[PDB]
């Protein structure tokens, strides 16, 4: 909970301290998705039984789609 | 007893150091390796199944893709085990169908973005 | 994007420094350059053992074309048993060259077993190379065949052919070997004639100096027409593999006379063959020693007698001013036609495809120069 | 005090880890439809990896809804190869 | 010291496991092909050192040598590791004289054992290999 | 915990020795097919070849003249860890190796992705020069067949259920190997030679553009052979499962209770060794009788034919299980 929140914070600050990079922002967005999941999974175990862990897998699929989509976008760019 | 298991809060001490290392790292090559290490730190925190679920997809595919794009595109600048399937396949079956739909776009999107076919 | 295809060891040993400008995802822009590697200075007899060192494998067949070229310039060349020891041995050294070429292709194209199976059979042919020689001379041959030459051919003739069908059955009946060789090889026939190709390098599509206008004793022995369907590397290999069986079917149909007959060449001059009675027949010693010291003179005139060897068109341009040794000697070899045909043919394939081209094209560093 | 200890195979690895250019022309490529194969691995790997929990949770559910997901993904591999192929 | 054996234990393992590089140039290359075939399949086994030559320690110069091939042979020895040994196979490398072909490979790379012949037989190169194996064992004495 | 520290050591010693010895075994078996002979001079029996090759490279020299000379040495270490950590989850009986983890199957899949990750760090060092784009072709070939193994994994779990490797072996007791999957067994063997480095597919990754860590790369390579070979065994072949129905008859004749005479743990291991050694042997004559593929022909064989084929197999596997249940 406190771990995932701090990961989200540092990544959001690191995003707004990009230094033009572009590639750094993609890494940062992925770690923000990881940060949200860890606090949700902690809540899922705190509450008990599958409900939150279900939405955690949903974020994992959407993040994987987000990464595959954003990386293909870089390929469309830099011709 | 088990002082190292109680002091296993070291995950937050390691994550703050790892994330500050992804920003500080010159060249993306080191930053992606540190993203893998940060995801491995988060996997070690999921021991405190999702660890192996993360290593297989986030480190296994996402991170592999993140390294595959930088090496090629020059760019640069300085009773059952947790189940889940019981709800997603029965109750949230509408979301299961839409997750296949979000996966249609996942492969069809790049096909209409980087093609140039005759 | 540009790369230099192996500074050494490209396919088997090569040496060739092929500057292949490998454009985006391998499309090939060929720039070979290479062509790396006395015949005038040395006498007519001295030039012959120095000549065979071009194509190392088919060295005996490499000797044959130069021996015939000196024969045409001399205008004196009629052996009988000394002519029988040319068609037999010429179709024995043909097995040797075709082995190295097919094996060098298979070495890089995965299959390492036919590569070693090739060199294994070669050791049985080494007895036919060491016991007889230690070979092909303009005035016949270096020396006479031993008693254990014709008496024991069946030990090779029957044991080989079945082993030929072990290498063939491992390559022709495939998917991996078949799909690649069928696609590669840009034998455009007319442009391939314009590029000056020869032997299994030009008769793959279905187009021969070995037949029609044949060189010494090859005229009488039977030779079958190698078909060849398409103009690709698979048909090229099939032709070489058909030539393998052709090189064996001849030996049994050519197994005639051999012990006791025509020694080398009959007269005083052009390599004296007495051996036993050279001391009693001493009036020819002034001739015998003169061939080694100064050397016998040849008439002046431009001559070119091309002969199709196992690799392809090996042609010698022996031109003499009138002296003992010829003025200029030119070697129009198929290994030099290799680098000449590499561009346009390989242009439109991939980098691992560009290695399998050499196997069918046949390359020898020595023969190139 | 610990169970199985995988680190006892990592420690000897850490210990062992501790204990002009010529011949060719270089210094100076974009393979185009090759990055798309990797870009496609991510969702295709996700597709089979997401099936894993539904595969584990069988003999409790009705497979008709379980089959539907795969049909949608079959339409995709078809919607890819028939449209542009592997790009030779 | 008594345990002088440890200096030779590495040597006996070096001479039996050594990986030679195929620097096949012309005629000697295929005599070496017959060597590396069912003959030297027991203790030789080494090849493929073009990809390197940081890997493999024994350099066998087999074949002819042109005046333009001189910077290539020099570089292979330079790209080779510190425990490097050299074998000169063939008359062209040993000493064939031309204006387009250099007189000797010794001017380019210093050779440890010279193998004569034109071409040296399967047994000829194999013996030259065993002589270099003896040199690795620290027993190089004037015969 | 002296009981556990000795138990791991004897397993690790035998595994590393078997991995090293296969380099001599492959060399000798390929020699018999080629009509030649393997190593003879080395050792006494000709079996000390592997150690002599390893000791030779331990003396060698440094590769100091660099492009992150720490990252270039990181790859052979990462390939070694994944190989050895892969072995801690391959049991053969009730609990032969301590990694009797409550989700054993996924441990093998989590590692099979890292063997790809470490591969693009290898040929990465020293710029775009010496084909970095040629080294990336190998890793793109790697991910393609990595999807095939995972698609076959879920197929086995679709038939037996539960993520435990021990439970997978226990269910297959009736039919030895997963019999309604014979073409899929050959497909997993074709993907076994494709995923790891065996001449068909190793030639495409190590023979193209002019092509201490050598004792590692080859150790992890040979480890990856036996790892994926035994790995194939528990999924399909069916290790432990020696004689059927005639097993209980022989055991109960002269044993009385059970005694410290644990023959159970010996017969099973001897059967599994044969299971993987027969696959290892099959991995050796494929070096001999096979030519070579082209990169574009590799992906065309996987993504176009192998992937939609397997898609159909797992699509009908629950529908054919729907009728009989
Ligand atoms: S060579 Fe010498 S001896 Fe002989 S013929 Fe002439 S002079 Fe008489
Ligand atoms: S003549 Fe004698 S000296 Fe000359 S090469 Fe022949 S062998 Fe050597
Ligand atoms: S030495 Fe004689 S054998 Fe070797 S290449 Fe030179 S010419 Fe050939």
């Amino acid at each position: 909970m406190f771990i995932g929140t701090i990961i989200l914070v540092l990544s959001f600050l690191g995003f707004v301290f990009n230094r033009r990079n572009i590639i750094l922002a993609f890494i940062c967005l992925e770690t923000m998705l990881l940060g949200i999941n860890l606090i949700l999974l902690r809540n899922s175990v705190l509450f008990d039984d599958i409900s939150g862990s279900l939405f955690a897998i949903v974020i994992i699929i959407l993040a994987g789609v987000e990464s595959a989509i954003g990386l293909s976008l870089l390929v469309s760019y830099y011709r | 007893x088990x002082x190292x298991x109680x002091x296993x809060x070291i995950t937050i001490f390691l994550a703050i150091l790892c994330t500050i290392f992804i920003i500080s790292a010159k060249n993306p090559m080191v930053s992606i390796l540190y993203m893998i290490a940060l995801f491995v730190i988060a996997a070690m925190y999921l021991y405190l199944i999702f660890s192996l679920l993360y290593i297989m997809i986030y480190i296994g595919a996402i991170a592999v893709l993140f390294l595959f794009i930088i090496t090629l595109l020059d760019i640069n600048s300085t009773t059952l085990l947790t189940t889940i399937g019981n709800v997603l396949l029965t109750n949230n079956a509408f979301i299961l169908l839409v997750l296949a739909i979000v996966l249609l776009l996942g492969i069809i999107g790049p096909i209409s973005i980087t093609m140039k076919h005759k | 994007f540009t790369i230099n295809f192996g500074p050494q060891h490209p396919a088997a040993h090569g040496v060739l420094r092929l500057i292949l400008e490998l454009s985006g995802e391998e499309i090939i822009r060929s720039d070979p350059h290479v062509g790396l590697l006395l015949i005038e200075y040395k006498t007519y007899m001295q030039a012959l053992p120095y000549f065979d060192r071009l194509d190392y494998v088919s060295m005996m067949t490499n000797e044959q074309v130069f021996s015939l070229a000196v024969e045409k310039l001399l205008n004196v060349e009629v052996p009988l048993r000394g002519k029988y020891i040319r068609t037999m041995f010429g179709e024995i050294t043909r097995v040797l060259n075709h082995l190295m070429s097919v094996c060098s292709h298979a070495m890089d194209v995965g299959a390492l077993t036919p590569f070693l199976w090739g060199f294994e059979e070669r050791e049985k042919l080494m007895e036919f190379y060491e016991r007889v020689s230690g070979y092909v001379r303009p005035g016949g041959v270096s020396q006479d065949l031993p008693a254990g030459l014709l008496d024991d051919i069946y030990m090779w003739a029957t044991q080989f052919g079945d082993r030929l069908d072990e290498i063939e059955e491992l390559l022709t009946d495939n998917r991996i070997w078949k799909l690649r060789t069928v696609n590669i090889g840009t034998v455009t026939a007319q442009d391939a004639l314009n590029l000056g190709l020869s032997g299994p390098m030009l008769r793959g599509s279905g187009i021969d100096i070995r037949k029609n206008a044949p060189y010494d004793a090859y005229d009488k022995v039977d030779f079958d027409v190698p078909v060849g369907m398409n103009g690709d590397c698979y048909d090229r290999y099939l032709i070489r593999m058909a030539e393998f069986r052709q090189s064996l079917r001849i030996i049994e149909q050519c197994c005639n006379d051999m012990p006791a007959g025509a020694v080398k060449v009959e007269d005083f001059k052009i390599n004296s063959p007495p051996r036993n009675l050279m001391k009693e027949d001493m009036e020819a010693l002034i001739h015998h020693f003169l061939l080694y010291t100064k050397g016998y003179s040849v008439p002046p005139g431009e001559t070119y007698t091309a002969i199709e060897a196992p690799k392809g068109e090996m042609g010698v341009y022996v031109v003499s001013d009138g002296s003992e040794r010829p003025y200029k000697c030119k070697i129009r070899a198929p290994g030099f036609a290799h680098l000449g045909a590499f561009d346009h043919i390989a242009r439109g394939h991939f980098l691992p495809d560009a290695v399998a081209i050499i196997g069918t094209m046949d390359l020898v560093f020595g023969e190139v120069d | 005090m610990n169970t199985f200890i995988i680190f006892i195979i990592l420690i000897p690895i850490v210990g062992f880890a501790l204990l002009f250019e010529c011949g060719l022309t270089s210094f100076n490529a974009f393979n185009a439809a090759f990055i798309l194969v990797a870009i496609l691995f991510l969702p295709f790997d996700l597709e089979i990896s997401t099936l894993l929990p539904y595969v584990m949770s069988i003999y409790l559910v009705s497979n008709y809804g379980f089959t539907i997901v795969l049909l949608f993904l079959l339409i995709l591999i078809i919607g890819f190869v028939y449209e542009i192929n592997t790009n030779a | 010291y008594t345990l002088t054996t440890l200096d030779a234990v590495a040597n006996w393992a070096r001479q039996g496991s050594f990986w030679p590089v195929t620097f096949g140039l012309a005629c000697c290359a295929v005599e070496m092909m017959h060597v590396s075939a069912p003959r030297y399949d027991q203790d030789r086994l080494g090849i493929i050192f073009r990809a390197s030559p940081r890997q493999s320690d024994i350099m066998i110069v087999a074949g002819t040598l042109t005046n333009k091939m001189a910077p290539v042979l020099r570089c292979v020895y330079d790209q080779m590791p510190e425990p490097r040994w050299v074998i000169s196979m063939g008359s062209c490398a040993n000493g064939h004289f031309s204006y387009s072909v250099v007189r000797g490979c010794d001017r380019i790379v210093p050779v440890d054992v010279y193998v004569p012949g034109c071409p040296p037989t399967s047994e000829a190169l194999m013996y030259g290999v065993f002589q270099l194996q003896r040199k690795m064992r620290n027993t190089k004495i004037t015969r | 915990m002296i009981i556990n520290i000795v138990e791991i050591l004897i397993f690790l010693v035998c595994v590393l020795f078997s991995v090293a010895y296969l380099t001599v075994a492959e060399r000798k078996t390929l020699a018999y097919m080629q009509r030649r002979l393997g190593p003879n001079f080395v050792g006494y029996y000709g079996l000390l070849q592997a150690f002599a090759d390893a000791v030779k490279l331990l003396l060698k020299e440094i590769v100091l003249p660099e492009s992150n000379y720490i990252i270039l040495v990181i790859s052979p270490l990462i390939t070694l860890i994944t190989a050895l950590i892969g072995w801690v989850v391959i049991p053969l009986g009730p609990g032969i190796t301590l990694g009797e983890l409550n989700l054993g199957i996924l441990f093998s899949l989590a590692i099979g992705s890292l063997g790809v990750f470490g591969s693009l760090l290898s040929g990465w060092s020293s710029n775009s020069k010496y084909s970095l784009l040629g080294s990336i072709r190998s890793t793109a070939q790697l991910i393609s067949y990595e999807l095939i193994l995972t698609s076959i994994f879920i197929i086995i779990i679709m038939f037996v259920s539960s993520l435990n490797i021990t439970t997978i072996i226990e269910t297959q007791r009736v039919v030895w190997y997963c019999i309604p999957l014979l073409p899929l067994l050959l497909i997993f063997f074709i993907a076994s030679v494709a995923e790891t480095a065996r001449p068909p597919f190793d030639l495409t990754e190590s023979e193209s553009e002019l092509v201490s860590p050598f004792v590692f790369f080859f150790l992890a390579e040979y480890s990856n052979i036996i790892l994926i070979s035994a790995f194939n065994g528990y999924l399909l072949l069916g290790g432990y499962l020696s004689f059927n129905y005639s097993y209980l008859f022989n055991i109960l004749f002269n044993d009385y209770s059970y005694v410290s005479f644990l023959f159970e743990g010996l017969i099973n291991s001897s059967a599994y060794a044969i299971k993987l050694v027969f696959l290892m042997f099959s991995f050796i004559w494929v070096r001999a009788a096979f030519p070579r593929f082209t990169y574009d022909n590799l992906i065309n064989f996987c993504w176009i034919i192998l992937l939609p084929l397997l898609f159909g197999i797992f699509l009908i596997i629950p529908s054919t299980l729907y009728i009989f249940d």
